[PDB]
């Protein structure tokens, strides 16, 4: 508890969840790992961030806070959820973008942090979505800025092929999941990383 | 411009061995850098008295050692002025036998009786000689 | 990480001194179990790279792994050479030959490289292994050495003049640290 | 100067003039160094008597030839075994030329007998230098009064340990030099050990000196002798005294091999 942790959950948005039929429960999942993470300790923040087809946004920014980020979460989904970029009509989802603001968050809270002592940060991947050639330099340079900075990137592939992301976490010393069976989402986050 | 933080630490004690003028003796490592860092504690007297100036002389055992003190003293001087030298405007020169310097003079004049200074005496003669006249034959 | 991709050859060494047991179990099987934990990481950190496995024993040289794309033939080996140990005295000389006659024909903007892991202190190649040192230099093939508890210097020289890492190893925890120092990429 | 002398009083006592004294250079802590001896490790090990050990051949054959051999199979590394003589060292090493065919070593180690030449010593030291064990200042017998107490100025560390096969000591011939040692008994009366024993001990001294070379390196050196304790006192010997704060030179161990491959393994991590 000593060591403040910041983890930064990135979901990938992208219609793929409709070959997924659920988003709802994904949620319900993802919002029962970030409670366990928050009480396992005081000094543990979350960050959460959709990387939806058109552009990345930030869904929320402590443990007591956790209901205000499930209302957050459940509310920032449901907007998301607009016809354009509509099932594969756009393949891909804004990584990059993703990736970007999440360091430029840990970065702040780094700074904010560096008057005191260090911070541990990592960030987290839920892709279901599929890379692209014309990502591949925007991708590659979060990757990278992540890599120099010494944060984990971990995947957890439900579906799709991203191997941008699979080369994301090799380079960052992160740890990559093809996930076998998307329903035991749960467990592979609590087990898996 | 500039010397070795030891030498700046010991100098003054070292100046003041110097003062008894006649005899001293210094401990040092058990080779690297003792002889570099006398010719450093020599250069704070470089010019102790300037209507006399003092010379340094070194003593050594073999040829090889020699290019050794030469070496390090040539990189300290790295020229004899302050054209290109920064510690010591100094001078300086290897010596060692004429038996060792010069194989000529012992292969021509073979005899049992030939000393190497009498060998010395022997081509300075040839020298006179051939300048007076005889520099076509002897 | 991408930009770039890697040949790299690791060399072991075979000889008798190799048995001694002043590494965990034997410097011969502390060495290969940690080759076996630096291949799969060194594979992770670089994806699109290649490996190619010689060894050095019985004052011959031998191809444990053909050079490839592959890590799992590569752990393989060196799971399939414990059994079989190590004897005799190295063959560097014709170990770094192979090795380049591979490297040589690989393309423009790859890294060439050699890793060898060292507890001998000399070799028994007759041929001149200076100007094999030369044609690494011109031909851009890298080599590396990490010696346990061993200075000798045509093998520190031969690693300066190819390019710079004469390492020593005096333990399994700073084995580990140097091969995880050889995962980390080159500049692009 | 003679890098080390601060036990002082030998050049005084050689001079019969008082010198002024000073220690001018800022020395490095004795953990970088190591100076063993060796007379066995078992009651039963008695062969070492040395009432005769020009003479003892069944000393010739224990510890002095095994002991190197253990030390020099065990401890890998270039290393220069220095002998009081050229006899002694015949007959240690066995050698591809033996003085008998009954001698005791029996491993590659390279010879510096007389007629050394100045081109012959060179791929000597060049052999050493480059690989294996063997070599000039490498696995290589050499009398300690000879040639290669020179060295080689490499940058190289290429020496690693000296292995001082006997102490190296003198004699005093029944002419000139007799009548020497009693005019100095006439003045000191405690002659011997500074005519012979010390004088000896320095001649020990500048070969291991050689190996070691200064502040800027690491190294050690052994010494194989009966009689060694008397050696250690009146600091005849580098290990004495530079500075009070260094936390001191000392090299008592139940077993001098391991405690030298332990000191190298601590050499490599520094």
């Amino acid at each position: 508890e000593d060591e403040l942790n910041l983890l930064v959950i990135v979901v990938d948005a992208n219609p793929i969840w409709w070959g997924k039929q659920t988003l709802s429960k994904c949620i319900d999942a993802v919002m029962v790992l970030g409670n366990s993470h928050l009480f396992m300790n005081r000094s543990n923040k979350l960050a959460v961030i959709a990387s939806h087809i058109q552009e990345s946004r930030f869904l929320y920014p402590k443990y007591e806070l956790l209901t205000s980020a499930n209302e957050v979460i459940v509310e920032e989904i449901k907007d998301l959820m607009t016809k354009s970029d509509i099932k594969g009509q756009h393949t891909e989802t804004l990584l990059a973008g993703s990736l970007a603001k999440a360091l430029c968050y840990i970065h702040r809270m780094n700074k904010e942090v560096k008057d005191n002592q260090e911070m541990k940060s990592r960030i987290l991947v839920i892709k279901a979505a599929e890379d692209s050639a014309l990502q591949y330099m925007n991708f590659m340079n979060v990757i990278f800025a992540a890599q120099k900075q010494n944060i984990l990137i971990d995947a957890c592939v439900l579906d799709s092929d991203s191997g941008l992301l699979q080369q994301a976490c090799d380079i960052t010393g992160g740890l990559y999941l093809k996930v076998p069976q998307m329903p035991s989402l749960l467990q592979y986050l609590l087990w898996v990383f | 411009d500039y010397i070795y933080p030891e030498q700046f630490s010991y100098m003054r004690e070292l100046k003041r061995t110097l003062d008894a003028k006649g005899h001293g003796v210094l401990e040092m490592p058990s080779g690297t850098g003792k002889t570099v860092s006398l010719l450093a504690l020599i250069m704070a007297y470089q010019r102790a008295y300037p209507l006399e100036v003092t010379k340094l002389i070194y003593c050594s055992r073999t040829v090889p050692e020699i290019e050794k003190v030469i070496e390090e003293l040539r990189k300290l001087l790295n020229f004899y002025e302050k054209q290109e030298g920064e510690k010591l405007p100094f001078l300086g020169l290897a010596l060692s036998s004429r038996k060792n310097l010069c194989i000529h003079p012992e292969v021509t004049p073979l005899r049992f009786g030939k000393d190497v200074d009498g060998k010395c005496h022997s081509l300075t003669a040839s020298y006179v000689r051939a300048q007076y006249q005889h520099d076509t034959s002897l | 990480r991408l930009g770039m991709m890697r040949h790299l050859y690791v060399v072991v060494d075979g000889s008798r001194t190799m048995e001694d047991q002043d590494l965990k179990p034997n410097r011969l099987t502390c060495t290969l179990k940690l080759l076996e934990y630096f291949v799969e990481e060194y594979f992770d950190q670089n994806p699109i790279s290649q490996i190619g496995i010689i060894v050095t024993k019985s004052k011959r040289a031998e191809k444990l792994t053909e050079l490839s794309g592959n890590p799992r033939k590569h752990i393989t080996s060196l799971k399939k050479a414990v059994d079989m140990t190590c004897h005799g005295e190295p063959s560097l000389y014709n170990s770094l030959s192979i090795a380049m006659q591979t490297l040589k024909h690989m393309p423009g903007h790859t890294s060439r490289e050699v890793l060898i892991i060292f507890s001998s202190l000399t070799t028994c190649d007759p041929s001149n292994i200076y100007d094999l040192i030369k044609t690494l230099k011109a031909a851009k093939i890298r080599v590396s050495v990490i010696g346990l508890s061993a200075e000798v210097r045509v093998c520190t020289v031969l690693a300066r003049e190819t390019g710079g890492t004469y390492h020593v190893i005096l333990d399994e925890s700073h084995y580990k640290e140097l091969l995880t120092h050889h995962v980390s990429p080159p500049p692009a | 100067t003679s890098g080390t002398l601060s036990p002082l009083d030998i050049y005084p006592k050689i001079l019969d003039f008082h010198p002024v004294t000073m220690a001018t250079f800022t020395m490095t802590l004795a953990r970088v160094c190591l100076c063993p001896m060796i007379i066995g490790r078992g009651n039963d090990q008695v062969a070492i008597s040395s009432k005769f050990e020009t003479r003892e051949d069944i000393a010739v054959i224990r510890n002095y030839g095994n002991l190197l051999l253990e030390m020099s199979a065990v401890v890998p590394d270039g290393i220069v075994a220095f002998f009081t003589s050229y006899q002694y060292m015949e007959s240690t090493v066995a050698s591809w030329y033996e003085q008998g065919i009954l001698e005791n070593i029996q491993r590659n180690k390279l010879l510096f007998i007389e007629t050394q030449d100045g081109a012959e010593t060179s791929v000597a030291l060049e052999k050493y230098q480059e690989a294996c064990e063997n070599g000039r200042g490498a696995i290589l017998l050499s009398v300690a009064r000879g040639k290669v107490s020179e060295g080689i100025d490499f940058v190289h560390h290429y020496g690693r340990a000296v292995i001082m096969f006997g102490v190296p000591y003198v004699y005093t011939q029944s002419r000139i030099l007799k009548a020497r040692l009693e005019y100095l008994r006439d003045q000191f009366q405690i002659r011997e050990n500074d005519f012979l024993t010390f004088d000896a001990m320095r001649h020990a001294a500048q070969c291991v000196g050689r190996a070691i070379r200064g502040k800027t390196d690491y190294g050690l050196m052994v010494f194989a002798d009966k009689r060694f304790a008397r050696g250690d006192k009146r600091g005849k010997l580098p290990r004495w005294i530079q500075e009070h704060l260094t936390d001191a030179n000392l090299n008592l161990t139940v077993d001098e091999g391991v405690q030298v491959a332990k000191y190298f393994l601590r050499q490599m991590a520094q």
